[PDB]
């Protein structure tokens, strides 16, 4: 449950991604593919070389969505619907595997956001994309 | 495995009562009807839309018999589970693409399908040493991942 | 999401348990000590030897939360709020252990329930401890 | 826990810039500001309330020290985890009580940390080497639990 200090923590260190979000993206994928290989049996007709454009362009797609989220973080059920719907219906992608992707998002976010990247908002940040998470598995069953 | 030599007789001992036909089935459709995320691999066999069409599925029931006598096998060689299954993890990860989570699920959907088959038999000890066997069995499948 | 097949499904099963909750309960937890060893670590205090005098005594108070949970499945946040508080403030048991207690459960009423458990109301069940499971961790952060 | 000889240089070339001391407090610091449910075994250390009570307590300070340092000296075992770490994983289990899963947490922390520290040189490649390593080591000190 997100606290308004959370959502404060969250839009803020979201603004200094900017821009980046979608390179930021790409290397979460990156990290997750090298660090946690079972995620890459979801993933068969991607080309999983280093700077695939598959790979920059899925990663664009997830920032793309994240920003949405944060936009919307009063309402991120209705906001991200149509994603849980084809998370649900159509990927069904494990649900442990939302946490390794979490997790390389922290550790991107982490080294390229020194400043920023303080204890409160990490905890905020690990916080935010939990409830992503359990939003995009929502419909599972 | 990392069972007592008490845990391997017990194990052994329930097997012998098991119609792996008809287990094998019912673990692998339940696993679908509980977690139906995990139908995403069989869209082949055809309609999974109800518990009933899944349970019922011949298909679902003869991969069952299929998985669960590759599963019987193993439990010959409880000592080297590696090694009877490092085929089977290169197929299932080279060629179909499983997430190996996949095989945790189905280690306690069978748990849970041997407790009400057996009933009072399936003693926590029995559970126990049965627990030691699939986390056994989905490591053994999961190590030739990459 | 339980719909309304699953809660009658979840009365029916547990309208079975009757009397036997508390019996089941400790078999659940006798379960959970020996085949997830780790889950003993929350017990340092507990004699977990079989038939111990405190485990009959935690098992009944487990089995008697869920009774209650299940007369109250549309509320289960009310319902919970004081177990809710234990755990998030006092107990703090990670979650991971939540699900190895509930396929404990699942375990002990499958071994007791040979007529009723069928796929369906066993997905029911799954459904109903993973949504209790939730209520009792929402508080941790 | 297998690494290639690249892996080990990795993992060994980034661990003779890192002082213990001040990351060793900064992740034990963090691991008990984003998941709070971790202060269970730190009652006494006292307050622990807010980020900024946690991260400058000096008997936080001081665990991480202590916690860091016997990683560090894994770190030269690679090889031998498990008979390195055989005492501390029955201390953690027999006397602290301290559920493993603590331990997978810390790690993952650790990794968080060590980016946050690096910054660009914690490459992609570098992570899936530190990985491995605190993978290797959470097993190594859940070994002799039971
Ligand atoms: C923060 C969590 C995640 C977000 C925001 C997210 C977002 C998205 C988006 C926006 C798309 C594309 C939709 C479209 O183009 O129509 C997508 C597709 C996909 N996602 Fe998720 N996703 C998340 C987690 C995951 C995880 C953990 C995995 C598996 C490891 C995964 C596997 C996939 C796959 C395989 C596709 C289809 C890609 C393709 O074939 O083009 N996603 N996701
Ligand atoms: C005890 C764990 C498992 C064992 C021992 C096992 C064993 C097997 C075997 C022996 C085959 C056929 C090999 C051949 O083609 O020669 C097979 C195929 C297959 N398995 Fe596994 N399996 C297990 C778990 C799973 C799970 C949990 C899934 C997905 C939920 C899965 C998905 C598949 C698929 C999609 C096929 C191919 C079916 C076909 O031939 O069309 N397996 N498995
Ligand atoms: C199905 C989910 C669970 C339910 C419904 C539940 C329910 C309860 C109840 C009713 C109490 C007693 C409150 C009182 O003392 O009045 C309690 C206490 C406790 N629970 Fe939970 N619990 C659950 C999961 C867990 C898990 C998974 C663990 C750890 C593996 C755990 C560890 C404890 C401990 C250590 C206590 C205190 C025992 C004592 O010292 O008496 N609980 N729980
Ligand atoms: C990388 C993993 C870890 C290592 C190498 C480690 C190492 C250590 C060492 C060397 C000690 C001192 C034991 C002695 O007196 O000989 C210790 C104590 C302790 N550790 Fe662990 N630790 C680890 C993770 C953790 C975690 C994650 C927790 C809890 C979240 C934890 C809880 C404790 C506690 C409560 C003590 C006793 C503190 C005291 O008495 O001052 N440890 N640990």
């Amino acid at each position: 449950v997100l606290s308004p200090a959370d959502k404060t923590n969250v839009k803020a260190a979201w603004g200094k991604v900017g821009a980046h979000a979608g390179e930021y993206g790409a290397e979460a994928l990156e990290r997750m593919f090298l660090s946690f290989p079972t995620t890459k049996t979801y993933f068969p007709h991607f080309d999983l070389s280093h700077g695939s454009a598959q790979v920059k362009g899925h990663g664009k797609k997830v920032a793309d969505a994240l920003t949405n989220a944060v936009a919307h973080v009063d309402d991120m059920p209705n906001a991200l619907s149509a994603l849980s719907d084809l998370h649900a219906h159509k990927l069904r992608v494990d649900p442990v595997n939302f946490k390794l992707l979490s997790h390389c998002l922290l550790v991107t976010l982490a080294a390229h956001l020194p400043a920023e990247f303080t204890p409160a908002v990490h905890a905020s940040l690990d916080k935010f994309l939990a409830s992503v998470s359990t939003v995009l598995t929502s419909k599972y069953r | 495995m990392h069972l007592t030599p008490e845990e391997k007789s017990a194990v052994t001992a329930l097997w012998g009562k098991v119609n792996v036909d008809e287990v094998g089935g019912e673990a692998l459709g339940r696993l679908l009807v509980v977690y139906p995320y995990t139908q995403r691999f069989f869209e082949s066999f055809g309609d999974l839309s109800t518990p009933d069409a899944v349970m019922g599925n011949p298909k679902v029931k003869a991969h069952g018999k299929k998985v669960l006598g590759a599963f019987s096998d193993g439990l010959a060689h409880l000592d080297n589970l590696k090694g009877t299954f490092a085929t089977l993890s290169e197929l299932h990860c080279d060629k179909l693409h499983v997430d190996p989570e996949n095989f945790r699920l189905l280690g306690n959907v069978l748990v849970c399908v041997l407790a009400h088959h057996f009933g009072k038999e399936f003693t926590p000890p029995v559970q126990a040493a049965y627990q030691k066997v699939v986390a056994g069995v989905a490591n053994a499948l999961a190590h030739k991942y990459h």
